[PDB]
DNA sequence: TAATAGATTAGAGCCGTCAA
RNA sequence: UGACGGCUCUAAUCUAUUA
């Protein structure tokens, strides 16, 4: 009400809340009224116009659900039994030379399986009673409604990690595939031959650059925060002749960092899902050891994410 | 199926009240915020590098190019965008010969070659500072390629060792200055800047700028009354023991008018190896001192205080933090992750996940993307896929969006750089810098406290 | 809070300390770069400390 | 005062940043 | 000290248990 009456019937161009924008409005009103403009220099004056649009923004607004490398936790055994050996369990005996994974305890022995799951590995446990061993179950657990002096729900959930790791560590072992000791953990990537010398549903798990070969890596562990999970990481491993690797950090590091040099999202993915789907037991999981009759299945695909703002090209 | 948030992206605001998202956009479109007059160049150093130093400053005078525009806006010139005259006509030299490199550089030790040469450089600095009349705003260091290579410890000791003279201090290779004279015995560039020199010189411009007592930036949109704190833990090794826990802390409150970042430093001693807290004396001494900080600058204590950190608290610590902490002063314990190995893949090809994206877990924890596709820039900052922050309150009470925004604030900050965004709040990174630098000389009473001075 | 004791030694000493370590913290921790500080004292300073 | 494992930390070194 | 990102490797600490 305060504009003078010679210009309210024009439309103006707003600038308050920028001068960018206002910009924009300006340039495009000219653009549309065809305004004389010339001198266009060799150093670009379009580069000022188009940096002066300000810029975009997420408008887009598409879905464009995302995958990732957690495999979900599903059908897990009910309970886990840990076996009172007060004297049967020899001293100075380690646990990992047994085929059936467990954690030594106290006196006792933590695993998913029955007493009598290591009978070649301890004859003596013949005679074992079952009133010594304890059951504990593990969908109670896992929510935290479990609270003993005897073990912490927190121990519990460590040692139900350790479980998984050897499992998953075993697993790997009759699967056909190659391990290598990094600084912390173990890499399992196949090697050359059972594909078409490179192939699963059509991604190249398995190549060669300009000397010699690169291989695709997977490392996993287990997790239960914030869900029970299986998290994956992607490694580029080099073998020069593709049956024998490497012993040097400083040069697998400088092709491992040229290897990656082209590679974008879609081949990271592509190459992550073909690994992991060449590991399926059935056709839409695969199980761990972990009792005689009692396995746990993991889904063999991502936990995928969805959002509601996205992009474009 | 999991869902995703999704946080605006914060503006920055410019000079004459102009907002925008990117720095160097925001400086080739409107300016710093705060207008000086020069920079008076004082350089120390060979003759070779006085000329390096000069034709690299006539360079940065006309406008630079860069290979995609689109990706790294073009740089129009320094006073162009500054309208400051940083001009080779204000340049004072000081002479440090060949020869003496060379009896400092020849011997076998390498502490005693770095206390040599760091001895030679600020002594001619601290010469000059003290009995010449003319003025330098910034010295530049330009030092020769066998100092940084067969010394590197140098430059930490060597910013330690000018603390106690509050001399800013930009140190240069000449190598990054001469790019294209510095080839290889094969003949080729190992700093190939063709395609990057708009950025370059983007960097180093702001970077003395802002050195030179100049604002380039600030953000617009963070309350009033809430101070924000990084703590960072590094090793000292000069020590008897193999490392002895340090903390150094970066602060920031938003202002009286804008923007206020400063970093409560004073270094904090834990002698115990490994554990990386602090012990119940020292947390009520960093506290009081961040809050008495706030107090005489503003008036009253802030109402809100959220301490970021890279580690979870203790107990002890905490309650001690309530100790000295007022009743009227809420506190918040945020503690930021990178090492847990969640990424999210696109499902439709070559470009990687937005930047911003946020995978709230719970109340009390949630993945954050801040460093990913930028729809502005039109590319992803990082070359894998980008890894996120995994931002969880480990103490107290506050929002978990209002935490991620605050985050994602702030990592505009860096000012010693001129890149789009950070990914890591840039106080932390501050701290880490400030603690690297104090624990690399161990005599510093009261140290200088302004981030142009590390 | 300092003019108004007894010593003249203790007065001064107390107003310089004031001014220097206002400088001083201004110079050590504030991101300007100030060319050359200017001191204005009122006539009731300089007027009683000498 | 040595063995496991998980979980949490820091520090040092090295390569890419372009268009092919 | 132009600046970031990404990996690799090396170490220590805290929880539990056992020698």
């Amino acid at each position: 009400d305060d504009i003078n009456i010679d210009i309210v019937r024009l439309n103006a161009i707003d600038f308050k809340m920028s001068w960018a924008r206002g910009l924009k409005d300006i340039l495009e009103a000219f653009e549309k009224q065809k305004v004389p403009k010339e001198v266009a220099d060799a150093s670009k004056s379009n580069l000022l116009y188009q940096q002066i649009f300000l810029h975009d923004k997420s408008v887009i607004e598409k879905e464009e659900i995302y995958d990732s490398n957690w495999l979900s936790i599903l059908s897990f055994p009910e309970e886990l039994r840990f076996h009172e050996y007060n004297w049967m369990l020899p001293k100075r005996f380690d646990v990992r030379e047994l085929t059936f994974p467990a954690v030594r305890y106290k006196n006792y022995l933590c695993t998913f399986a029955w007493a009598y799951d290591f009978t070649y590995h301890l004859p003596k446990t013949e005679t074992y009673h079952k009133s010594k061993t304890i059951r504990i179950p593990t969908e109670e657990i896992l929510s935290g409604s479990y609270d003993s002096n005897f073990i912490r729900n927190a121990e519990c959930k460590r040692l139900i990690v350790q479980l998984l790791n050897k499992a998953f560590e075993l697993r790997m072992k009759d699967k056909e595939v190659q391990e290598y000791e990094m600084s912390n953990k173990t890499a399992y990537w196949l090697e050359k031959g059972k594909l078409e010398k490179d192939k699963f549903e059509k991604t190249m798990l398995v190549g060669k650059q300009k000397d010699k070969n690169w291989h695709f890596a997977i490392s996993g562990a287990s997790k239960l925060y914030p869900f029970p999970v299986l998290m994956i990481s992607s490694h580029i491993f080099f073998t020069a002749d593709g049956k024998k690797l490497i012993d040097s950090s400083s040069v697998q590091h400088s092709s491992r960092r040229r290897q990656g040099k082209n590679w974008w999202n879609n081949t990271w993915r592509t190459k992550l899902l073909a690994f992991i789907k060449y590991l399926s037991d059935d056709d839409t999981s695969f199980y761990l050891e972990m009792g005689s009759e009692e396995k746990v299945f993991v889904s063999n695909e991502p936990v995928k994410f969805k959002g509601n703002v996205s992009y474009n090209i | 199926m999991k869902e995703l948030i999704y946080i605006e992206e914060p503006k920055i605001l410019f000079a004459h009240g102009q907002k925008c998202t990117d720095a160097r956009d925001g400086l080739a479109l409107f300016g710093p915020l705060n207008n000086l007059y020069g920079i008076k160049s004082g350089v120390i150093g060979t003759k070779q590098g006085l000329k390096i130093f000069r034709d690299y400053l006539d360079h940065i005078q006309k406008p630079i190019y860069n290979s995609n525009s689109i990706t790294r806006p073009m740089f129009p010139g320094f006073e162009a965008v500054f309208d400051c005259k940083w001009e080779s006509t204000g340049i004072t030299f000081k002479e440090v010969t060949n020869e003496d490199i060379g009896k400092f550089l020849y011997n076998s030790s390498t502490h005693k070659r770095t206390y040599d040469l760091v001895s030679l450089f600020i002594d001619k600095i601290i010469s000059a500072n003290k009995n010449e009349d003319e003025n330098v705003d910034v010295w530049f260091v330009i030092v020769p390629d066998e100092i940084y290579k067969y010394c590197r410890q140098f430059h930490d000791q060597f910013k330690a060792r000018l603390l106690k003279h509050t001399i800013p201090t930009q140190i240069f290779r000449e190598s990054t200055l001469a790019w294209r004279d510095f080839k290889n015995a094969f003949g080729l560039p190992i700093r190939d800047f063709s395609k990057i020199e708009g950025h370059l010189a983007w960097t180093i411009s702001t970077a003395a700028f802002y050195k030179a007592g100049g604002k380039p930036w600030k953000l617009s949109d963070v309350r009033n009354g809430v101070c924000y704190l990084g703590l960072v833990y590094k090793k000292v090794e000069k020590s008897k023991n193999p490392r002895n826990a340090c903390c150094a802390a970066q602060m920031f409150l938003d202002n009286g008018d804008g923007t206020v970042f400063k970093g409560e430093v004073g270094p904090w001693y834990n002698p115990k190896n490994g554990q990386y807290h602090l012990e119940p004396k020292e947390a009520k001494a960093l506290l009081s001192q961040s809050l008495q900080s706030y107090k005489e600058q503003i008036g009253e204590y802030p109402k809100e205080v959220f301490i970021h950190a890279k580690t979870r608290f203790n107990h002890q610590e905490w309650d001690a933090f309530l100790e000295v902490t007022p009743k009227e002063t809420n506190l918040v314990g945020v503690t930021i992750s990178k090492t847990k190995p969640l990424k999210l893949y696109k499902t439709e090809g070559d470009y990687t996940i937005l930047r911003g994206n946020a995978y709230v877990v719970n109340e009390r924890s949630a993945f954050l993307w801040t460093v990913g596709y930028v729809p502005k820039i039109q590319t992803a900052l990082s070359m894998e896929v980008p890894n996120p922050l995994f931002i969880e309150i480990n103490k107290g009470e506050a929002d978990i969006k209002q935490v991620l925004k605050d985050i994602l604030s702030l990592t505009k900050l860096n000012y010693n750089a001129c890149i789009f965004a950070d990914g890591e709040p840039v106080t932390l990174r501050f701290a880490d810098k400030i603690g690297e630098i104090l624990t690399a000389s161990t005599d510093i009473k009261t140290p200088p406290l302004a981030f142009k001075y590390y």
